[PDB]
RNA sequence: UCGAUGUCGGCUCGUCGCAUCCUGGGGCUGAAGAAGGUCCCAAGGGUUGGGCUGUUCGCCCAUUAAAGCGGCACGCGAGCU
RNA sequence: CGAAUGCCGGCAUGAGUAACGAUAAAGAGGGUGAGAAUCCCUCUCGCCGUAAGCCCAAGGGUUCCUACGCAAUGGUCGUCAGCGUAGGGUUAGGCGGGACCUAAGGUGAAGCCGAAAGGCGUAGCCGAAGGGCAGCCGGUUAAUAUUCCGGCCCUUCCCGCAGGUGCGAUGGGGGGACGCUCUAGGCUAGGGGGACCGGAGCCAUGGACGAGCCCGGCCAGAAGCGCAGGGUGGGAGGUAGGCAAAUCCGCCUCCCAACAAGCUCUGCGUGGUGGGGAAGCCCGGGUGACAACCCCCCGAAGCCAGGGAGCCAAGAAAAGCCUCUAAGCACAACCUGCGGGAACCCGUACCGCAAACCGACACAGGUGGGCGGGUGCAAGAGCACUCAGGCGCGCGGGAGAACCCUCGCCAAGGAACUCUGCAAGUUGGCCCCGUAACUUCGGGAGAAGGGGUGCUCCCUGGGGUGAUGAGCCCCGGGGAGCCGCAGUGAACAGGCUCUGGCGACUGUUUACCAAAAACACAGCUCUCUGCGAACUCGUAAGAGGAGGUAUAGGGAGCGACGCUUGCCCGGUGCCGGAAGGUCAAGGGGAGGGGUGCAAGCCCCGAACCGAAGCCCCGGUGAACGGCGGCCGUAACUAUAACGGUCCUAAGGUAGCGAAAUUCCUUGUCGGGUAAGUUCCGACCUGCACGAAAAGCGUAACGACCGGAGCGCUGUCUCGGCGAGGGACCCGGUGAAAUUGAACUGGCCGUGAAGAUGCGGCCUACCCGUGGCAGGACGAAAAGACCCCGUGGAGCUUUACUGCAGC
RNA sequence: CGAGCUAGCCCUGGCCAGGGUGAAGCUGGGGUGAGACCCAGUGGAGGCCCGAACCGGUGGGGGAUGCAAACCCCUCGGAUG
RNA sequence: GUGGUUCGUGGAGCCAUGGGGGAAUCUGGGCGGACCACCGCCUAAGGCUAAGUACUCCGGGUGACCGAUAGCGCACCAGUA
RNA sequence: AAUGUUCA
RNA sequence: CGCGGGGUGGAGCAGCCUGGUAGCUCGUCGGGCUCAUAACCCGAAGGUCGUCGGUUCAAAUCCGGCCCCCGCAACCA
RNA sequence: CCGAGGGUAGGGCCCGUGACUGGGGCGAAGUCGUAACAAGGUAGCUGUACCGGAAGGUGCGGCUGGA
RNA sequence: GUGGGAGAGGGUGGUGGAAUUCCCGGAGUAGCGGUGAAAUGCGCAGAUACCGGGAGGAACGCCGAUGGCGAAGGCAGCCACCUGGUCCACCCGUGACGCUGAGGCGCGAAAGCGUGGGGAGCAAACCGGAUUAGAUACCCGGGUAGUCCACGCCCUAAACG
């Protein structure tokens, strides 16, 4: 049935964003937070 | 009058509509910068902030005019009466012989064809508006203004209407529709007569839906609800509010007086 | 027994106890006969179909030689409902 | 370290067991190869066919194509593959996006607010399956194509040039521009026939050389040309409006003219011409060919489109586009021609109802748009069969036990089954007869109960298209006649009625145990709210309410409609009371105290004047709410209209009543039944109905709950046979919970009170397989209930204490 | 950090085979002093009816280390609101 | 009113503040724990100022520190799969 | 300021 | 079995709590008005205060054992 | 073909009966009050509306068969 | 037909003042009110009484009659408009056209009912105070529907001469 997951690239894209994280204050401590873990992909990686 | 249907459906047996004569002559809107793309939307800033809003036909805005002094002497011919989906007054369309054309909530009485002004000079007679200190105590009125210059505000209602009972001082005393006497002052513009299509009182909705088509989405009970949703709810099957008769935020809604006290607009009231 | 022993009734499958409801013997009788009553020995085998109620239980209807009582975790939910 | 349902890892047990994932289905012959049920080819066979077939979006990102390959992945196999390695592959001025437009919303110069972070927010900017915009028919590749190529037809810009005109905005106006339901006339797509046109061929098996059988009879196409429509009055003067800048709009005024004309703009044929071109047969290609390429009929939901009619709930924006003038500039400049030139960026493979997307899986689930042929059935996108095209579901082979699942049938009976007709049967389409109470006059109605239904031949009426006439289709009407058990001969396809309860009705709900008598609902009443409304969100600014104004908006309860909705303001709440009582700061300082040699400086501090609140006074019930007891009494008895007395704020009215409410209770009569703890009707000592937490009713409605009947049935007496899929056997692959170790029997005792394991006695060769569930206090979940913990939460209030708010 | 599930609302698009019933209007006839009103005919209304797609989830059975952490078969409700 | 301090209203000063009233310039003005009086301390309502002090991403040196279930989550292509 | 047993 | 309420002339209610007095209304009795009855006027009688014990000097009254009475609660499973 | 009848199914009229229920007629001296007839001691009557053990009472209007 | 007359005949719109009640202002003080007598109730929160300003609803004094009008129910301030009947006179017109009226249709006080309005006084029900043996009544103090309008119903009567 339905499930959870119904991909949408421009939903990702506006969701979680580098842009939409930079934003807002919250989003810019993601962005600092994982940076300075060591992530390789600050944001979802999604190609369009 | 009001259209009655036979009963082929229920709910449509004791549904009724409004005689549609008095506009005729015109549907289709004065686009002529009259109409406006009008947002629907029963929240603020995200929150609902009035219950039970939404849906609803689609709804083109009529823009009216509701201060009158603009034209002070133009006159002008009453082009049509036509129907408005924002409102329980009919409006009509009239063309100044200006050229410029605008729109007035439709009094009761007005037709097709009549000449309208509005003036200290104006006549006393259905159409036309006047501050209310020119107008003979005793006149039915209709939307009238409370401050001068800041437009009409009362008695716009389908067939509502406010009464001169006479003047005293720069101001006039008003009985408004609701009732209450108010003082207002004489530079208030007002049009003469009453605001026309008073069989809107009675028209009886009909079904559940409709109510819909209006704009109304379902209003559920107090008690229906929880402890949490509202102060009526609970209570094992069935119960009787169990608190003196109280609103979700919990003050107490039969009787309870709430306009504001201190408030410099009483002085002016007495009703 | 609460780091769990599924609780009523029914259905299905029974088995046992016997303080015996039938059917076998028997002594009294206020037993003439045909009947019955009460006690004695004896379960080998029997111990119906419906109406009402979730009922167990009952109370009815129509029968019967009789339509017995009770134990088995008020037998039986890794068998069903 | 031996235990912590400990942690990590490894390996066991169950076990060669369950299972191998839709019961659409397979067989064989050839190949290939080390090896093939499983790969390739062929021939049979079966399944889908509003698809199980095509095309597009999303998401997925190479899976696409080719050559090699098989460890692992494909629940078996594998030579095969969506798998491994490698190499190819995606081409655009016109398709879709961007160098266009705006929606909700987002952002956000100004501006407002906020301890900071940040919140509103004007212009502007961003934002699209909406607006706007120029591409058709074929042909090619292993793989791309509206992209490359062919033919035909367009779009922008730039230059030169000839010929035109007051040219000219981010400004003005027009326009773009809009609903739902119902529809006319033409068309087109699509489809069906043809005695006509073209064709290789075929006469089988009893017949047929046949007006036979079989195949196919189109696509695109500028200008012009027709045929359908859509748009549209022309004039001439004034003008207080278009934040007047206009000869453009808008307003008045007046010659003419109008179910039109002309002028415009589409659609459709037609068109120079280009293109495609079966079946069959021979190896995707050839041949079929210089293939023919015509005529009727049906005909859209699509086109003409901004067509028309009706209705109330009254149906986006902006740009392009016309037009108007402003500065300006008239050498500019726009406009039309005509040739030359210029024409960027991104996407384009493949999957795409699924083995490539979301579900951990090559998962019987989920996923928006378009096409979706033919015959038959009243119609249809339905059902049955079938084209094209695609499949046979990634374990098989046998055996024909119980038992289980899905399915067919049954003597006689026909609900006796059972909590309950649960389930299954019956009925089923259409045409015609013909239908009751009751009702709100619509309905109840498909009431019920019946008859007809196939094919053959004859006569006969209207229509549409033609042309009036033949063909072709569309509706019919009447006679005879034939065959079966049976004619909607298969598939789709109501069982009916009577009487209660609840809610009026359609509707909503607990996604995943409740679809209901619950919620909602039209409608009734109460109450608040004069607009910077009340109310809601927010510290605020600000916003919703509402570009609304009590015929309006908020809160509450009741819940269509009908007839109605009584008494009690004692307490509680709310509304009203400029008096008094009390009352905080603050004002006021009689009077008193600490110090100084003092002037002083400090402290207390009474009268009295001091809000709201509470007190007090009064109102108020569709406001919280409440709405009695005990004695006696009639000329038989019974009973009590009547009387006494106590208490109250007042003592329950109409109506209903052993009820969705009645404990005693299966109350008592009556009805129904052979029998009725249920049901219906009555009664009324109502444990404990009762009037908007409404009372009593009500036609219609209901996958709601109860009681009866008729019909009909394996639900049952009572079980029997049969079918398919498992189970069983062989070959391939091969799990799980659980598990102290086990060499694991019965009885009567015993024991922590329910023993394979102690005692006694009694049976008992060792080991499996197919079955059944009594025990292993079997498994699974550190019992939900219960109690306990000075454990936790959600909820309430006249619990305490605070805070928001007022 | 989340409204790529679910709930509500806002903007913009799309979709709903085929049957049945036959309201108001109109039109003609009848009626009357004029009306009301009554007939036929046309017309095509409705949180109307049947029933696919589509949206559900009523009863039963199957399933319960599943095809599936809610599925399947029969049945059933809506289907111009 | 509050805040700070050991100071929780306390005899509660001092140092800070939101609100109200509101001076003086050395015969000025604050403090020495209510308040007075003496005695004594100090000069508010402007600003700057090394060093001693804190930490360890980084380089080095040591260790009665670990030795691949340890030691950082990573000794290995780990903030990866 | 209620009332007034029956048949004559 | 539990909580606590009521027992008084003939009727219905007081008085108990802060023991010394039984009070009200009704009726029953006699006497009046009437013609007579009712209403009314006049004036009286009437109570082991459910019962059986000890507290007191004294018990309707304080205390306990029953006895009819009246209510309320009886649950979780 | 018709056809007496027979069956099944739905209607219409009438008679009998029915727990129970509503009011009526009738029966020498039961119970409660006293509405009407004399201002019947609140003029009566009446249609209609609510209420009440009962006759009745009151509102609104009409009557004179009252003043 | 012509020419005159009288009338609260009917409908619609407008309007007048007295009066009752309430609101505001002013003044003023211990009672008011009610009855058979009282009480409930109203009033020291400033009532009654009197003055001034205002809202509002209903009804029409004097004229007024023993009167007029209509078919009946019924109809009373004044203005206008719309309109029904009726009488007199002239002797002109038509030329028996007449009368009644089963049924039908129209009207039809009051009460009552629906939808919306309106609400001063009055006032069923209803609550109080008395009076009474009782008093579900007469009396008194309050009070709702109703009375009032518009529209649609109801169609009865001592609709009586
Ligand atoms: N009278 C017959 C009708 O019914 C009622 O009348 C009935 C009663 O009023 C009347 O009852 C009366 C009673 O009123 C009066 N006060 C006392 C008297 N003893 C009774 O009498 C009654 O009962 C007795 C037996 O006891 C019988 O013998 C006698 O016939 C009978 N009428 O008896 C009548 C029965 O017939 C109406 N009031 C009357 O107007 C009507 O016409
Ligand atoms: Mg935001
Ligand atoms: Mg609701
Ligand atoms: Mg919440
Ligand atoms: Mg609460
Ligand atoms: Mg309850
Ligand atoms: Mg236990
Ligand atoms: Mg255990
Ligand atoms: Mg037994
Ligand atoms: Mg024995
Ligand atoms: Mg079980
Ligand atoms: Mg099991
Ligand atoms: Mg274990
Ligand atoms: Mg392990
Ligand atoms: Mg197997
Ligand atoms: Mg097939
Ligand atoms: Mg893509
Ligand atoms: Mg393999
Ligand atoms: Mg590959
Ligand atoms: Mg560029
Ligand atoms: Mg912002
Ligand atoms: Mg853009
Ligand atoms: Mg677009
Ligand atoms: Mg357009
Ligand atoms: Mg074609
Ligand atoms: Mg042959
Ligand atoms: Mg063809
Ligand atoms: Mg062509
Ligand atoms: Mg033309
Ligand atoms: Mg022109
Ligand atoms: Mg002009
Ligand atoms: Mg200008
Ligand atoms: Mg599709
Ligand atoms: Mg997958
Ligand atoms: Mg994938
Ligand atoms: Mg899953
Ligand atoms: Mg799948
Ligand atoms: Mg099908
Ligand atoms: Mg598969
Ligand atoms: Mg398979
Ligand atoms: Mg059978
Ligand atoms: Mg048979
Ligand atoms: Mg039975
Ligand atoms: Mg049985
Ligand atoms: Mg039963
Ligand atoms: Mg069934
Ligand atoms: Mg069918
Ligand atoms: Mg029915
Ligand atoms: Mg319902
Ligand atoms: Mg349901
Ligand atoms: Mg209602
Ligand atoms: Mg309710
Ligand atoms: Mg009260
Ligand atoms: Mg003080
Ligand atoms: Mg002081
Ligand atoms: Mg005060
Ligand atoms: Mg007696
Ligand atoms: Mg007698
Ligand atoms: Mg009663
Ligand atoms: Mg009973
Ligand atoms: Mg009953
Ligand atoms: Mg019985
Ligand atoms: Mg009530
Ligand atoms: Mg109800
Ligand atoms: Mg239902
Ligand atoms: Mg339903
Ligand atoms: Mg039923
Ligand atoms: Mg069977
Ligand atoms: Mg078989
Ligand atoms: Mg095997
Ligand atoms: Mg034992
Ligand atoms: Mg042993
Ligand atoms: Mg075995
Ligand atoms: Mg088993
Ligand atoms: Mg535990
Ligand atoms: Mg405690
Ligand atoms: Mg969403
Ligand atoms: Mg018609
Ligand atoms: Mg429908
Ligand atoms: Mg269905
Ligand atoms: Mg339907
Ligand atoms: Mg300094
Ligand atoms: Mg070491
Ligand atoms: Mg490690
Ligand atoms: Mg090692
Ligand atoms: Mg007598
Ligand atoms: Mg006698
Ligand atoms: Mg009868
Ligand atoms: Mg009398
Ligand atoms: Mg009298
Ligand atoms: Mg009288
Ligand atoms: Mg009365
Ligand atoms: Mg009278
Ligand atoms: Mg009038
Ligand atoms: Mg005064
Ligand atoms: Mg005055
Ligand atoms: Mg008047
Ligand atoms: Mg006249
Ligand atoms: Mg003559
Ligand atoms: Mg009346
Ligand atoms: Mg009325
Ligand atoms: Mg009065
Ligand atoms: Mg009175
Ligand atoms: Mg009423
Ligand atoms: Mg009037
Ligand atoms: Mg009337
Ligand atoms: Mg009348």
């Amino acid at each position: 049935m339905k499930r959870t997951w119904q991909p949408n690239r421009r939903k990702r894209a506006k969701t979680h964003g580098f842009r939409a994280r930079m934003r807002t204050p919250g989003g810019r401590k993601v962005l600092k937070r994982r940076r300075q873990k060591g992530r390789w992909r600050l944001t979802p990686a999604v190609r369009k | 009058a009001v259209k009655k249907f036979k009963p082929y459906t229920p709910s449509r047996r004791f549904m009724t509509v409004a005689d549609f004569s008095e506009i005729t002559k015109t549907e289709p809107e004065k686009s002529l910068v009259k109409p406006l793309k009008k947002t629907g939307g029963r929240n603020n800033q995200g929150r609902i902030t009035v219950r039970f809003r939404g849906g609803g036909h689609k709804r083109l805005y009529r823009i009216i005019d509701f201060k009158r002094w603009d034209k002070v002497g133009i006159p002008a011919k009453v082009a049509a009466i036509e129907y408005d989906p924002n409102r329980s007054a009919r409006i009509a369309l009239l063309h100044y012989v200006d050229g410029e054309k605008r729109y007035i909530i439709a009094p009761d009485g007005l037709q097709v064809g009549q000449q309208v002004v509005a003036g200290p000079d104006a006549p006393i007679q259905v159409g036309n508006a006047l501050p209310l200190r020119f107008i003979p105590v005793g006149t039915v009125v209709h939307a009238v203004e409370l401050e001068p210059k800041k437009g009409a505000k009362l008695a716009r209602a389908a067939g509502t209407s406010a009464q001169i009972q006479g003047r005293e001082g720069d101001y006039v005393i008003l009985r408004l529709p609701s009732g209450e006497l108010r003082k207002v002052h004489g530079e208030c513009y007002a049009t003469v007569g009453a605001v026309g299509n008073a069989d809107h009182k009675n028209i009886v909705l009909g079904k559940a839906g409709r109510s819909r088509w209006l704009g109304r989405r379902p209003h559920v009970r107090g008690a229906a609800m929880n402890p949490v949703d509202h102060p009526h709810g609970g209570g094992e099957g069935r119960a009787p509010r169990g608190r003196p008769p109280a609103s979700p935020w919990g003050w107490q809604t039969k009787g309870l007086k709430t306009r504001k006290r201190r408030k410099p607009s009483s002085r002016f009231i007495i009703a």
